[PDB]
């Protein structure tokens, strides 16, 4: 009856949104609310932060295919990804630093200045409860250490550093594994990056200038069930590409773990 | 002579696998790859002296 | 009513008898994913209990 | 409760009267039919009779 | 994900069986399946029962297991409850150490104490309940260190040298406890943590330098203390000292040797899990922030 | 154009366990728990018949022979999703439009 | 041919429908009551009756 404090409220949000205005040459299929933002440290004053989508990561990325990175590479030519080829490409096997994960988009606003909220914690989804958002993983970019699906499995963010060539071309790995202890984590990371662990070697036999860093770095993200997982399709300005669906996909942003 | 061994059996090593499969061993994991057409269904047998 | 048919299966410490026995091949290591239909006969903790 | 534990003592020379006289009376069977094998000759006996 | 477990038993409780789990309320209990309702024989570190005596695959196998904190013996079901977060609840004592306010803890696989209290508290045709130790941050890694000696120890001796150093090394001592440590020796898994350690003290002999390793000696001449002087003893084997090098150099040369320090050190490393606030004056349960 | 058909629904038949006929074998009671602390090791004072005999074997002097039982329970559960937005739709009345 | 003679062992599974017949009043059940919990996610909430 009297003080009908339910009647109140309308639902509650336990994620914590944040509100970040983007680029208009950077809206393009960051507009789909599945996908990540990642500050970049610019080493201008103006601006010394860029936010920078994931898949903007592929344009650069050695392991995604090829015939991909022929239908980014006609994306993104805009002020923001010329400027980014122009900053992150040119840092010396430094992303981790450079970057820095900040949850997925809740909802895209348009015109020339596209603010998009973000949560960076708890599940995202359309207001009032009605549609649930799901997460963008790129298609090759995702993979699974063990093809047996998981009970329930947290996904991570690998960043490989490979020093073979001159040039550095850091792959990028999304991949979802049952695995919870780091200690273990890193011990199946040392049998399979073997061309990595080996390529951390050889740098020192080369070129004791500049120092060689990490083989990777892991960091939580989120947990989604093996229902949850799903590989589906995706279409923004005409460019169709299929892509590595996470349906009810919690947000939990752990801090970067450098390692070798 | 082992390596005369694995070749006359035909049973040669994957590398000696990953050693984290190796390390997966202990609490048992599959070995053999799946046959591809198997019309006949599953395969066992036995061997004593 | 021979006192052992197969000398070198019935025998205790017999090479089907390490071969098989789940103990004497825990010591040397095995992957329990794999079936031995002959081993479950040689048990002892599976048939003297 | 110990005025229960009456009645539970009467039922149990009640159960210890029945199962006796019941049991009497499989005795009386396996006693009468114990006669009628001593009683009986073989067949093939009485065939040749 | 789910916030409680239940559990089914075979053989019926007494008095004494519902008991002894009454005592054990809010208490860690692992479990390695987290479904909604787990079987008693998948219950507890006792179905990783090795007849070859291990005890580091133990831990392996322990790494991946989920904990969970004990809660209500509502009789016939173990009633788990899956902890959250960031938050806490109270924890009693299992291992056989004392514990102090605020010190980190971690799960460390049981050991014999020496005299053996033998208390198994849970028993059925076989199965029985082997509850891992909760032990503060410096013990639980201090064992890893003495199994990575023992590793590094056992190659190129002779029986009676391999075990000489046991004697101190299985032997460990902290707060009057002392414990004897039976071990694997050679069980692949201290093996494969070797070739990482080895990899490791590799890049931090190379990475380091050339001032930086030079910098005990040049602390040498420097100084006069006991400590040096037990310090002077190891790097000698049977007092010029140079220095150069531009300043930005040493920015690089020491950074990336940092990821090294961590990479040598994770393995002796073990995930912290609890930290003690409010000691109960009997030396028995403990509420603890923060959880698995 | 082109034609659309509507709710070809999956219909469903109910099943009882007391309707089936295999309930026969079983003596199913409803029965709140009690928080019994274990109290299903049931004992059985089970009658054993006998037999006289003239034969001088002896004959057991032990009427009725113990019977130990127990109650292995075995619970089941059944885990079903319901939508936060079925949920919030369900409470509440916008009553905006039909 | 070897000195060898083999009992190669082989153990076989078979798809069997059966049948059973318990007596009336066999064993007996009794149940409880329903005990629903409200297990909560921010998205969903299953229900584990």
């Amino acid at each position: 009856n009297t003080i009908s404090v339910r009647y109140l409220y309308h639902a509650d949000h336990q994620a914590l949104t944040a509100r970040f205005f983007v680029p208009e040459g950077l809206v393009e299929f960051e507009a789909q609310p599945g996908a990540l933002l990642i500050r970049m440290e610019t080493g201008c004053d103006s601006p010394r932060h860029l936010y920078i989508s994931l898949y903007l990561l592929g344009i650069r990325a050695s392991n995604v295919s090829a015939s991909t990175r022929c239908l980014l590479e006609s994306v993104y030519t805009a002020s923001a990804a010329r400027a980014a080829l122009q900053w992150l490409d040119l840092g010396p096997h430094l992303l981790h630093r450079r970057l820095e994960t900040l949850g997925c988009v809740k909802t895209v606003s348009l015109g020339i200045t596209s603010l998009l909220t973000c949560v960076m914690r708890g599940y995202l989804y359309n207001t009032l409860k009605t549609e649930v958002f799901a997460l963008m993983i790129p298609k090759d970019m995702y993979l699974t250490w063990e093809e047996t699906r998981g009970r329930l499995q947290y996904v991570y963010l690998i960043i490989v550093y490979d020093y073979d060539g001159p040039e550095t071309r850091p792959g990028i790995y999304v991949l979802t594994s049952s695995i919870a202890h780091w200690q273990t984590l890193v011990d199946v990371a040392r049998g399979k990056f073997a061309r990595e662990r080996c390529s951390f070697v050889n740098r020192r036999i080369t070129r004791p200038r500049q120092i060689p860093l990490c083989t990777g770095v892991i960091q939580k993200l989120g947990w989604c069930l093996a229902d949850d997982i799903h590989t589906s399709f995706l279409v923004h300005k005409e460019l169709k590409l299929s892509v590595v669906r996470l349906d009810n996909f919690s947000v939990e942003l752990g801090d970067f773990r450098e390692f070798v | 002579v082992d390596r005369w061994i694995r070749h006359a059996a035909g049973v040669e090593r994957p590398q000696l696998l990953d050693t984290e499969t190796i390390s997966m061993l202990t609490f048992g994991s599959m070995s053999e790859r799946n046959a591809a057409a198997t019309v006949h269904g599953q395969k066992a047998a036995c061997e004593l002296i | 009513f021979a006192a052992t048919h197969n000398p070198w299966a019935s025998q205790a410490g017999c090479l089907s008898d390490v071969l098989y026995n789940t103990r004497h091949r825990e010591r040397l290591g095995y992957n329990s994913k794999f079936y031995s239909p002959c081993a479950q006969y040689f048990n002892t903790e599976e048939i003297i209990a | 409760l110990d005025k229960i534990l009456n009645v539970e003592a009467m039922h149990t020379v009640l159960r210890a009267l029945k199962n006796t006289a019941d049991a009497m009376e499989r005795g009386l069977i396996h006693s009468f039919l114990q006669t009628l094998l001593r009683k009986a000759p073989p067949y093939f006996v009485v065939q040749t009779l | 994900m789910e916030a409680n477990i239940f559990c089914t038993f075979d053989h019926k409780l007494s008095i004494a069986d519902v008991g002894k789990l009454t005592k054990l309320v809010a208490a860690v209990v692992p479990i390695p399946q987290r479904l909604h309702l787990i079987k008693h024989y998948q219950l507890g570190l006792h179905q990783f029962v090795d007849h070859t005596r291990g005890y580091v695959r133990l831990r392996g196998l322990l790494r991946n297991m989920t904990l969970t904190l004990m809660r209500r013996v509502e009789g016939n079901q173990i009633l788990l409850h899956v902890p959250t977060h960031g938050l806490l609840y109270t924890v009693l004592n299992t291992g056989p150490v004392t514990w102090e306010k605020g010190d980190a803890l971690c799960v460390l696989p049981p050991l014999f104490h020496g005299p053996l209290a033998r208390e198994n508290l849970l028993t059925l045709g076989q199965w029985e309940l082997v509850l891992p130790w909760i032990v503060p941050m410096p013990l639980a890694l201090e064992i890893n260190q003495r199994l990575l000696i023992m590793g590094l120890f056992s190659l190129d001796r002779s029986y009676e040298e391999v075990k000489a150093a046991v004697q101190q090394l299985q032997t460990i001592t902290f707060r009057d406890a002392t414990f004897t440590i039976p071990d694997p020796v050679i069980d692949q898994h201290l093996l494969i943590d070797m070739k990482t350690a080895c990899l490791s003290m590799s890049m931090v002999a190379n990475l380091a330098s050339e001032l930086t390793m030079t910098y005990v000696r040049k602390l040498a001449l420097e100084d006069s203390s006991m400590l040096l002087v037990k310090c002077q003893e190891l790097l000698m084997r049977l007092p010029a000292r140079p220095q150069h090098v531009s300043p930005d150099d040493e920015i690089a040369r020491l950074s990336a040797l940092f990821v090294m320090l961590r990479q040598l050190d994770d393995l002796i490393r073990e995930q912290v899990v609890f930290t003690v606030c409010d000691v109960s004056p009997d030396n028995k349960s403990a509420t603890c922030i923060f959880k698995g | 154009f082109e034609a659309i058909f509507g709710t070809f629904c999956n219909r469903l038949e109910w099943v009882y366990f007391l309707t089936s006929g295999l309930a026969a074998a079983a003596h199913a009671i409803k029965f709140h728990d009690l928080n019994k602390l274990t109290t299903g090791k049931m004992l059985f004072h089970v009658q054993v018949p006998r037999v006289a005999s003239g034969a001088g074997l002896p004959t057991s002097r032990q009427t009725t022979i113990m019977v130990t039982k127990y109650s292995e329970k075995s619970p089941i559960t059944i885990p079903f999703e319901l939508s936060a937005a079925c949920l919030t739709y369900l409470r509440e009345t916008f009553e905006g439009t039909i | 041919h070897p000195g060898f003679a083999l009992t190669a062992v082989r153990t076989d599974t078979f798809e069997v429908d059966m049948l059973l017949y318990s007596g009336k009043s066999c064993t007996s059940v009794i149940i409880n009551n329903p005990i629903v919990t409200k297990e909560e996610r921010d998205i969903s909430t299953t229900y584990h009756v």
